[PDB]
């Protein structure tokens, strides 16, 4: 009954209760809703997801994935997508941590060796 | 006999 | 990602190591990771001050801290060394606001710190006092009256001033929030009928162990206003032997079809134990610390615990006891044996090796032993280390000190050596009997992953603790007392203290010449002399102090040293 627009200007037609899923898309809510913050690929996936309410994804597609559903606001997703990347996260270095999400450390020495003492002999 | 051995936290009697 | 993605992000990461992990990644993450912590862990209060944890972690609801090291627990600790946790209340009481637990074990708590709990913080939700002191029921009764979202008030093994019950009559009659309630430690009777009526109106009870001051009596009318109950500490388990008493007992605690957890038993009479029966097919810990009762009773009742995980008993189960524990409890994970009369030589009871000999053959899934006994071979120590190379935490303790093995005389060296070489995941170890530094030397090549070791009456020389230092990977706190170990082994691995919670000595050969070496040395290390003759200066620099503790810090020196404590 909804009309999705992505941002490569490719309809996508959806039942109410579906587009409704996505608090961004409700408030919105029709010549059709435009999502000029959202891909066509990555908004077929959020349909999916939404349809069926799969993480079996690539970095960057899981990456783009978060970017929606917090875009979109459909939370059951966010917790989803969240609960993956945190699971990333544990029981990881710091140092393996930014090799996998890419992220350089902007740290000088003497700044990281204040916070690891901290935080080991104090917090853990 | 010594202190704190054996190490309980039992009254002595 | 937006900061309020990775923000969520870290709402599914709880474990304090995975937090601090991830404050090093990059500065965002740091300042991002603060702002929504929400436990902090702080196992040395003098490790970092109060001032320093608020400004790092603002919106912090649950605070755990620990003061006194181990030894506090015998007697080792004078009287006003330190631990108060007031100045942390204070600090906390005007940033903290929204807070909801505080956790403390061997700190100093005061019914001011109790009352400035109340009213600073509305959200207040669980209190743990463990093994504290320093306060009163008058703190309690602030507590009570105040903390109208109170779900936790556990007492665990506190030493309060027993002013008056009195203070649960404060909880009001809309207070209805009470989750797990721990008065075991309460010498004073709380009034009866305000229990009962508490009890009543607060259907989320899960956890009440009572005070010895509850009557048996008395006992089947809380039961039965409380058949949701998981864990169930009773009051006093004596009285005259009747029908009618026992029936009712029977009956309350038959109605209780969710307990898992029975403790309490104080001047437990046998005649009325078999009334717990009905219970203990699903019961999961039992605690039979207080229960004076003789081997074949404790029998009667263990045949009746298939699914037993955890047992505190005393040493009255004797060989024969543990010997059909071991045949019911296939799942027992845990033992713990106190002894019955720990200041007699001669032994009481017919618990020896042999009884832990029998449990490490027939439980596969113990992991985790404290036994008391008075004698001890290495042919046992070998077998329960073949038998069970899982174990994580292994503590023995003959009562005897510097008892060698008692069929061939031999220190029990090789037999805890076995124990380090089997069990590769021993976290924690403690040592008893006639041991020289070859037992040192086998911890030292063996025991990579144990983070506690405890010591007494023990080794030669100090290259036994040096190999400990040395050897020992994976330690946190090494804690000593009345062995002939001394500046050589701890000035030579000064730098191995800087990656561990504390080094306790006490009664060992430590100078005042090197405790005040090794404060010169690491400046990032609270070296403290604990000494009740006066200043050490006034002896010379050669004599060993009385004791000496050891502690990394950020915080640097303590402000609250009383006399007899001096920081080098
Ligand atoms: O991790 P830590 O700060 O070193 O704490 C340990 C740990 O207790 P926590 O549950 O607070 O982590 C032990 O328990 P486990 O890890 O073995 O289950 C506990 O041993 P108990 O089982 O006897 O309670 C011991 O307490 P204690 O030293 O009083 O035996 C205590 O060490 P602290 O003395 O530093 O609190
Ligand atoms: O671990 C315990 O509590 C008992 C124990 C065995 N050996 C010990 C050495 C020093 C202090 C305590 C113990």
């Amino acid at each position: 009954k909804i009309v999705l627009k992505s941002s490569d200007g490719e309809s996508f037609e959806v039942e109410e209760a579906v587009a409704l899923e996505s608090q961004t898309i409700a408030h919105m809510v029709d010549n059709g809703v435009p999502l000029p913050n959202v891909t066509s690929k990555i908004l077929a996936k959020v349909i999916e997801y939404c349809k069926r309410h799969f993480m079996k994804i690539d970095q960057a597609t899981l990456f783009e994935l978060i970017l929606a559903a917090n875009y979109l606001n459909i939370k059951n997703l966010l917790d989803l997508t969240c609960q993956t990347v945190a699971d990333m996260i544990k029981g990881k270095t710091p140092e393996e941590i930014r090799t996998t999400f890419n992220i350089k450390n902007d740290f000088t020495p003497e700044e990281e060796e204040e916070v690891r003492r901290e935080n080991q002999w104090a917090f853990e | 006999q010594v202190v704190g051995w054996p190490p309980v936290r039992n009254y002595r009697k | 990602f937006p900061e309020e993605v990775l923000e969520h992000v870290f709402s599914f990461i709880q474990l304090d190591k995975d937090r601090n992990s991830v404050s090093l990644v990059c500065k965002s993450w740091y300042e991002i990771e603060r702002w929504c912590r929400r436990k902090v862990f702080i196992g040395n209060c003098y490790a970092v001050s109060p001032a320093t944890v608020i400004r790092r972690f603002p919106k912090v609801r649950s605070v755990e801290l620990k003061g006194k090291p181990h030894f506090a627990d015998f007697n080792l600790v004078p009287d006003g060394w330190g631990g108060y946790v007031y100045p942390w209340i204070e600090a906390m009481s005007s940033s903290y606001t929204w807070l909801e637990e505080i956790r403390l074990k061997r700190m100093v708590v005061t019914d001011d710190c109790l009352e400035l709990i109340a009213k600073s913080f509305k959200n207040f939700k669980v209190l743990v006092l463990s093994s504290c002191e320093g306060f009163s029921t008058d703190g309690l009764a602030a507590i009570a009256a105040t903390c109208r979202n109170l779900k936790e008030l556990d007492l665990r093994e506190s030493d309060v001033d027993d002013v008056s019950g009195h203070w649960l009559s404060h909880f009001p009659d809309t207070y209805t929030s009470l989750v797990s309630l721990n008065i075991s430690c309460l010498a004073s009777e709380v009034s009866f009928s305000a229990l009962e009526r508490l009890v009543t109106r607060c259907p989320n009870l899960k956890s009440l162990k009572l005070n010895r001051a509850v009557p048996l009596e008395k006992l089947a009318t809380l039961l039965q206003r409380a058949p949701q109950l998981e864990e169930l500490g009773t009051g006093g388990y004596t009285a005259e032997v009747r029908p009618d008493v026992y029936s009712g007992l029977s009956v309350a605690l038959s109605g209780c079809k969710e307990l898992r957890c029975l403790s309490g038993f104080w001047d437990a009479v046998p005649a009325y134990l078999p009334a717990v029966y009905s219970v203990c097919s699903r019961l999961t810990t039992l605690n039979l610390s207080y229960a004076t009762v003789q081997s074949y009773d404790l029998v009667k009742l263990l045949c009746q615990c298939p699914k037993l995980q955890r047992l505190w008993v005393l040493d009255y189960i004797e060989d024969a006891g543990l010997e059909v524990l071991a045949s019911t409890c296939k799942d027992l994970r845990e033992l713990r044996v106190f002894p019955s009369e720990p200041f007699v030589m001669e032994p009481n009871v017919a618990l020896t090796e042999q009884g832990l000999v029998s449990v490490s053959m027939g439980c596969p899934k113990l992991e985790s032993v404290l036994y008391f006994c008075r004698q001890m071979t290495n042919a046992a120590l070998i077998t329960i280390a073949r038998n069970r190379p899982n174990m994580t935490r292994f503590r023995l303790c003959i009562i005897e000190p510097k008892a060698p093995d008692y069929l061939t005389l031999e220190p029990l060296d090789i037999g805890f050596g076995a124990i380090v070489e089997h069990c590769k995941d021993l976290r924690r170890l403690s040592l008893s009997g006639l041991l020289t530094d070859k037992v040192f030397e086998y911890i030292g090549t063996y025991a990579k992953k144990m983070e506690m070791l405890s010591v007494a009456f023990a080794g030669d020389s100090d290259l036994g603790m040096h190999h400990v230092l040395s050897g020992c990977d994976s330690l946190r706190k090494l804690e000593i007392r009345d062995c002939p170990f001394g500046d050589k082994a701890l000035l030579a691995n000064a730098s191995k203290l800087e990656t561990m919670r504390s080094l306790w000595m006490s009664s060992c050969s430590v100078s005042f010449g090197a405790c005040k070496l090794l404060g010169q040395k690491m400046p990032k290390l609270n070296v403290e002399v604990i000494d009740e003759r006066g200043a050490p200066d006034s002896r010379p620099e050669s004599c060993p102090v009385e004791r000496v503790f050891i502690y990394r810090t950020v915080a640097g020196p303590r402000f609250d040293m009383p006399g007899f404590v001096w920081n080098m």
